[PDB]
């Protein structure tokens, strides 16, 4: 038929693995565009950025946009992105960190207000203070708040947290409740930690303090960083309450981007891997509410780093690097995902997709030629006419630095 | 000439505190980690630290905490295993092994001899030893079988012959066990129904760490 | 902790057959760095254990051909290809994944031979011990094969557990036996309230229990 989430029964999926190029990439995208968001869910897409002019480190933003749209077959059995519908914040240096969620004829993204800069690098200077910006997919004119809606968030219960912030692309809903990716900020002083349970069994110049240490964005930050969720429950009425739940402390890493998504009928959960533990944290969801991932013991699949804490490093190290390289659940009882790595161990380059169980890439296809940089990769995965597609968004430098959006069919077969 | 030297083997009072060394050499003291293994009497293997030789500091066992010390001196080239308020169920072999980090081989290529921890309140007591005679049962075809009990000494070891080695073959000599503080073992020998009581059997014991020598002669009953 | 469940735990082998071990595993041994750190030892009586596969599949330094280590997941095997008198000895698998690091119970390789009932002979406390207020009764069951096999007590036919002290001898370097000594131990009261004294072995050799006895009435 038309476009729809990843449930059911989709049509088979090879499950070998094999060196053939048998994934066939198509892109669908056609000074500096960064700050990327990507969403997909029931046939409409979410999508935000930030357009800055001269550098992407520094510099001015000329203009942030979040818009949503359709996702439908553009003509050759090849989806595509379609928009219909974009906001323009008046001041685009005081949105941040938006993400997000759908829910039937919108799409809530909840963003943070910030006047200091990034709050990740001023976290002490930032008053907390959250929005949300809700956006019809199906637009129609003379609608009053239908089309977009802003809502200044004012009631937030962060339980033991200072502050919270969203912190990732995407989330999902349950029933008529919203769970966005979030992070609490948490004075160094009161985190709770035994360096007895830090990792350190066979690594020879780790020290048991380096997790407590690399909890922060530097060993002596007066905040720590937990990742978790920001619940928003539409049933409520009222003003809009937001509630923080933290993430449990198995395999526990810096606060970091993460991502939550549904995929055959059941939460999974990405967590980017700053820090040391530079292997892949993904898996599905034991419980919502409080969040607990059983994270898959995934030997292949890490992202690149710099001198202290580069790629495939297990050892606890104190350092924050890395970048956000999500993947998507697409087959549960074997625990295939597809999703974007950067080949590379110590630099930010060479994007290569790739369908992988958790000690094997069963096949893979470069998306560039070698040693062109990229950064965040999002990835989300759904059927069409029942076979399985995901679309990729990849932050590429060319020559303009801008976000490049990529189809990709799995197939039902190893021949090449 | 890589090897590992454990200190000698243990005899602590329960509730009494023991430091076990091991000692290392030929190869750079710091290239290498060190497991401690606890093996128990007639039992399996149990992993109890890992002790990274380059930091000092030790990952150990959730079931080894508390009165459970692994450290290390460096300049000795040395590591030590303590146990504070000793029990009953310590009584063991303890061993320590070389295990590199994730950099080299992390498997345990060399161990120590192993280090015997013994747990009794006694103090040097000699064997009782008593003579083991056959009743009225029948001779069992052409051989008899006679024996020694060697009854609540301490500590090990006691040697047990017959008529001063003349008759090795033939002899079992069964291994010790602690109960109540104190050692029981039992021996026997078997010979052809000829040779006793015609000639003359009788068991030998030796007991050094209480200068003691018995030698029972085993005499036949009228029961 | 993950159980390592090694099957078999005796394992009769005749000189230059070929024998396997399978050891499992209660949880995946895939460390995520791509490694499995399952090992084999070997440890001899009065000796220290010796290290002979390593990361599965890998021998150590020193070891014969005739060992080779395969698996992958949560189930490996070792095999050895013909068997030598220097392999006769107790092999223990190890995983070195996750803490804390576990063995199995140890499999026993031991040299095959025919069946042999054990040669049982009960002892009643000598004149010496009654004297000094002890009363032990002995049971030597010797040279049997194979190594299983249960001994149980009784007193004027009843059954008695509480006293009793068991040991065992190793396999015997030249008869390939067993042979294993049972004391019940009493005092001097207690024993001279009763008057028979029975030792019963239970073995694959005999679907009876072999039985020794002595009656205190009788001369
Ligand atoms: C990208 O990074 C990986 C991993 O690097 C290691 O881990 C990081 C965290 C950091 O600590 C690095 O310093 C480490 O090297 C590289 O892959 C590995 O590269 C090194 C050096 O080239 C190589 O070292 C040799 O290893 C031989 C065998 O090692 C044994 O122990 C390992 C566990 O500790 C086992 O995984 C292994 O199977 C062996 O049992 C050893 O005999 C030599 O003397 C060297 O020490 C690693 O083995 C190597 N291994 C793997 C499995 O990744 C990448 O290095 C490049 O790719 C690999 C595939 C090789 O072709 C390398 O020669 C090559 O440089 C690195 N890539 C780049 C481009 O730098
Ligand atoms: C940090 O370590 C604390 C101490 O842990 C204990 O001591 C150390 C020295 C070592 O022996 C550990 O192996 C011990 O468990 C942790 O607190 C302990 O947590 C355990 C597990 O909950 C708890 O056992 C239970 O507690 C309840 C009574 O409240 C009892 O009814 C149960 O029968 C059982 O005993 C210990 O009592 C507790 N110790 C103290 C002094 O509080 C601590 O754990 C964290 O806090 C505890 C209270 C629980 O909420 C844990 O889930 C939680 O992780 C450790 N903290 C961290 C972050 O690792
Ligand atoms: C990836 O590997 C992980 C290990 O590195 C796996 O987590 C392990 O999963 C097993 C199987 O469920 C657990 O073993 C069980 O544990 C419970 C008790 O758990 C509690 O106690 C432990 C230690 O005392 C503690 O770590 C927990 O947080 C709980 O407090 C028992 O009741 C069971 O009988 C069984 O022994 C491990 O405990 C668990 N370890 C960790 C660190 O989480 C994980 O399952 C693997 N993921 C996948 C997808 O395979
Ligand atoms: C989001 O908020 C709505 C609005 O309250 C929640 O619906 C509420 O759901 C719970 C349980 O399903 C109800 O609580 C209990 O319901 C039982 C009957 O099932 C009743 O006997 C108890 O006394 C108790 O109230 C609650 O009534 C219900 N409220 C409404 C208006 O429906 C929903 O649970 C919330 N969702 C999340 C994820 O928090
Ligand atoms: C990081 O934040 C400081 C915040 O400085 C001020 O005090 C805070 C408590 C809060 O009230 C802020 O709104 C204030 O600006 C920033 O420093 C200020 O920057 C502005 C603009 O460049 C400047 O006019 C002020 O003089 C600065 N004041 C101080 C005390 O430094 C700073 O620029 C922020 N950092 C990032 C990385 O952009």
């Amino acid at each position: 038929q038309g476009v729809s989430d990843l449930v059911g029964l989709p049509n088979q999926i090879c499950l070998q693995k094999t060196t053939s190029t048998i994934l066939k990439p198509r892109l669908i995208s056609y000074v500096c565009i960064t700050d990327p968001l990507l969403a997909v869910d029931n046939g409409f897409f979410a999508y935000s950025h930030l357009e800055k002019i001269g550098s992407c480190t520094r510099g001015i933003a000329k203009q942030r946009i979040i818009g949503v749209g359709e996702v439908l077959d553009r003509g050759d059995k090849v989806p595509s992105m379609f928009m219909t519908n974009v906001w323009t914040p008046p001041n685009p240096s005081t949105i941040h960190h938006c993400s997000s969620t759908y829910h039937e004829d919108f799409y809530y993204t909840l963003c943070a207000v910030s006047h200091v800069g990034d709050p990740i690098l001023n976290s002490t200077s930032w008053t907390e203070s959250l929005s949300l910006i809700r956006l019809a997919v199906r637009p129609k004119s003379d609608s009053g708040d239908y089309n977009q809606k802003y809502i200044a968030i004012t009631k937030v219960e962060r339980g033991k947290y200072d502050k919270v912030m969203p912190y990732g692309p995407s989330g999902i809903k349950q029933g008529d409740t919203l769970y966005f990716p979030a992070v609490g900020f948490l004075p160094r002083t009161e985190f709770q930690y035994n360096d007895s349970n830090c990792p350190i069994i066979h690594c020879k110049y780790s020290k048991a303090e380096n997790c407590r240490l690399s909890m922060g964005v530097n060993s002596k930050s007066h905040y720590i960083l937990r990742s978790g969720l920001l619940k928003y429950n539409l049933s409520l009425g009222g003003d809009i309450i937001l509630q923080f739940i933290e993430i449990a402390d198995n395999r526990l890493t810096i606060g970091s981007p993460s991502k939550i998504y549904n995929s055959l009928g059941q939460p999974v959960f990405y967590q980017a891997s700053y820090s040391w533990d530079t292997m892949i944290k993904l898996g599905d969801v034991d419980t919502v509410d409080p969040l607990r991932v059983q994270w898959r013991n995934n030997s292949v699949i890490s992202r690149p780093g710099q001198s202290q804490c580069p790629r495939f490093n297990v050892c606890p190290e104190v350092c924050w690097e890395g970048t956000y390289n999500d993947a998507f659940l697409i087959d549960r009882l074997n625990w295939v995902s597809a999703g974007v790595y950067l080949n590379s161990n110590q630099t930010a380059e060479n994007p290569v997709f790739a369908v992988f169980k958790d000690n094997e890439i069963l096949y893979q296809v470069p998306l560039a030629e070698d040693d062109t940089n990229a950064q965040k990769t999002i990835t989300d995965c759904f059927l069409l006419e029942n076979v399985i597609w995901c679309i990729s968004l990849v932050e590429i430098y060319d020559s303009v630095i801008r976000p490049k959006l990529f189809a990709v069919k799995i197939p039902a077969q190893c021949s090449e | 000439q890589i090897q590992l030297v454990q200190s000698g083997p243990e005899l602590k009072k329960p509730g009494e505190t023991v430091k076990i060394s091991c000692t290392t050499s030929g190869y750079t003291f710091t290239n290498y980690g060190l497991n401690w293994v606890k093996q128990a009497p007639g039992k399996g293997f149990k992993w109890m630290a890992w002790i990274n030789t380059y930091t000092g500091e030790p990952t150990y066992a959730d079931d080894f905490k508390g009165r459970f010390a692994f450290s290390l001196e460096t300049s000795a080239s040395t590591t030590y295993l303590q146990i504070n308020n000793l029990k009953n169920e310590d009584m063991s072999t303890y061993f320590c092994a070389r295990s590199g980090y994730y950099d080299g081989l992390k498997a345990m290529d060399y161990w120590g001899q192993g280090t015997s921890v013994t747990v009794s309140s006694a103090k040097t007591t000699p064997p009782s030893v008593y003579p083991l005679a056959p009743g009225s049962a029948a001779q069992t075809n052409s051989m008899v079988t006679l024996g020694c009990l060697v009854k609540g000494y301490f500590p090990e070891p006691v040697t047990v012959t017959w008529n001063s080695g003349s008759l090795s073959s033939g002899v079992h000599t069964f291994p010790a066990v602690l109960q109540s503080d104190l050692y029981t073992l039992s021996s026997s020998v078997t010979v052809p129904s000829s040779t006793w009581p015609s000639e003359t059997v009788t068991c030998n014991v030796a007991h050094p760490a209480s200068s003691t020598k018995v030698d029972k002669k085993i005499v036949p009953r009228d029961c | 902790d993950v159980l390592m469940i090694q099957t078999p735990l005796s394992l009769p082998v005749s000189l230059g057959d070929q024998a396997s071990i399978s050891c499992r595993s209660s949880q995946s041994l895939i460390h995520i760095n791509g490694n499995t750190y399952l090992e084999w030892y070997l440890q001899k009586p009065g000796q220290s254990p010796k290290l002979l596969i390593y990361k599965v599949s890998n021998r150590f330094s020193g070891v014969p051909d005739r060992f080779s280590g395969s698996g992958s997941g949560t189930d490996f095997t070792l095999k050895i290809s013909r068997v030598e008198a220097e392999d006769l000895g107790v092999y223990y698998c190890f995983q070195g994944s996750h803490v804390p690091f576990t063995f199995g119970a140890g499999t026993k390789l031991e040299l095959k031979r025919a069946d042999a009932a054990p040669t049982v002979s009960i002892f009643p406390p000598s004149s010496e011990q009654l004297t000094s207020g002890g009363a032990s009764v002995v049971c030597f069951l010797n040279n049997f094969y194979p190594k299983d096999i249960n001994v149980k007590w009784k007193i004027d036919g009843s059954e008695r557990q509480n006293g009793v002290l068991n040991s065992w001898t190793d396999q015997d370097s030249k008869d390939s036996t067993y042979s294993m000594s049972s004391t019940l131990t009493l005092t001097k009261d207690e024993y001279e309230r009763h008057n028979s004294y029975t030792c019963e072995a239970t073995h694959k050799t005999s679907t009876s229990p072999i039985v020794k006895s002595f009656n205190r009435n009788e001369c």
